[PDB]
């Protein structure tokens, strides 16, 4: 047969994207945050030109397309600096681009430690639990319907359609090899739980981008265009409880 | 904004 679906994710993976962090500078936090920043900004643009060229994407209302978007961005660009950090320096340290790898000192003067540590963490998982490139690609494509407004989006239908049919292909990822039944039970249990432990990490982290968003000019830390006007309109949706992550387990 | 200029 064709992995039709795999094919897909495969080739619209976007490549690698770097930062422009000088690393012939001292460490300071207003440098590394303004070069994460950035960072953020430059990953967003792939991550819009990733989405809509997903199979199904287009089915969304142009109003939903644009806000599941602008509340996945945090959960997908962890996830995948997840993975990038396990697959080039086997979790030693946060891989976030080529030119921005956190070590321990870069974590400390970064004044996020805490959330560093639970990123490295969800980044060991990858190799405890064994992650696939394809079990990756698949999860990764799901975190972007992982997270809606309680009030729901402008055709909620088309939305919770393409949810499914998204946790139908990674059932089916699953089944590929695997010929047990409590073996594929296994597998989507850990994999669910796994998705789940982005969000409690994206909540911190889009705490901390929100506090830093308001006092930026204090610190001398620069947001981008877009990041900006995202952080200051639709994170806060998420913090004060209008918009919700998905979870599997609760 | 640039933003939305993506999917206008
Ligand atoms: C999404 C980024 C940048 C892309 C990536 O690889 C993951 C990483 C997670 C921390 C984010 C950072 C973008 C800029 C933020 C939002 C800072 O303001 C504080 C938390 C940072």
């Amino acid at each position: 047969c064709q992995p039709i679906f795999l094919n897909v994710l495969e080739a619209i993976e976007p490549g690698v994207v770097c930062a422009g962090h000088d690393n012939n500078q001292p460490d300071s936090f207003a440098a590394l945050l303004s070069s994460l920043n950035e960072l953020g900004e430059r990953q967003l643009v792939h991550v819009v030109k990733w989405a809509k060229a997903l199979p199904g994407f287009r089915n969304l209302h142009v109003d939903d397309q644009m806000a599941v978007i602008q509340y996945s961005w945090m959960g997908l660009m962890v996830f995948a600096m997840g993975w990038r950090s396990f697959t080039n320096v086997n979790s030693r340290m946060l891989y976030f681009a080529p030119d921005l790898v956190f070590n321990e000192y870069r974590m400390h003067k970064s004044r996020m430690y805490s959330q560093c540590v639970r990123m490295r963490h969800l980044s060991q998982e990858f190799g405890w639990l064994q992650i696939t490139p394809q079990e990756f690609l698949c999860m990764k494509a799901l975190l972007l319907f992982s997270i809606i407004p309680v009030d729901g989006l402008k055709n909620q239908k088309f939305f919770d359609e393409l949810r499914m049919n998204y946790i139908k292909e990674l059932d089916r990822i699953i089944a590929c090899k695997r010929k047990n039944p409590t073996s594929c039970s296994r597998r989507f249990y850990q994999l669910t739980k796994l998705l789940d432990s982005v969000q409690p990490i994206a909540r911190e982290l889009h705490q901390f981008t929100f506090d830093l968003l308001i006092k930026s000019h204090m610190v001398s830390v620069d947001f981008p265009e877009m990041m900006a006007e995202i952080i200051s309109v639709q994170v806060p949706k998420i913090l004060s409880g209008k918009v919700k992550p998905i979870y599997f387990h609760t | 904004s640039r933003f939305a200029d993506f999917f206008r």
